[PDB]
């Protein structure tokens, strides 16, 4: 009998092809994401700065009334 | 099977890179006159012009 190493009935298929997911996000919408986060931060920043100006004028009134 | 997947992940890593492409595009011009007179062999001849394979 003969006992070499053949392919056992023909092997299954072998992949070789390239693949890229191209993800993605449709980058103009990603610019919209960035500009939205930017303007979100500016809105909250504006609110906090004006409330802190209010409190800083209160500390001004403290130093004014305490002074004489 | 394993190696086809790993080399496609190497294409995922390196080929679509910004600064690696910027690192090797500008250099290494090879004119076909130079490729055939200066005795170049193999991958230079494939990568620069002439259709050639032993």
């Amino acid at each position: 009998v003969k006992q070499d190493m053949p392919p056992v009935g023909g092997y299954g298929p072998i992949d070789y092809k390239r693949n890229l997911p191209r993800r993605g996000l449709s980058g103009y919408s990603m610019f919209a994401v960035g500009i939205g986060a930017l303007l979100f931060g500016y809105w909250s920043m504006m609110r906090w700065n004006r409330e802190r100006r209010r409190l800083q004028i209160e500390d001004f009134e403290a130093r004014i009334a305490l002074m004489p | 099977k394993n190696f086809s997947l790993r080399i496609d992940e190497l294409e995922e890593m390196l080929t679509n890179n910004r600064i690696w492409r910027n690192r090797t595009v500008d250099i290494g011009v090879v004119t076909a006159e130079d490729a055939l007179n200066y005795g170049f062999s193999g991958v230079m001849l494939r990568g620069s012009g002439i259709q050639w394979d032993l």
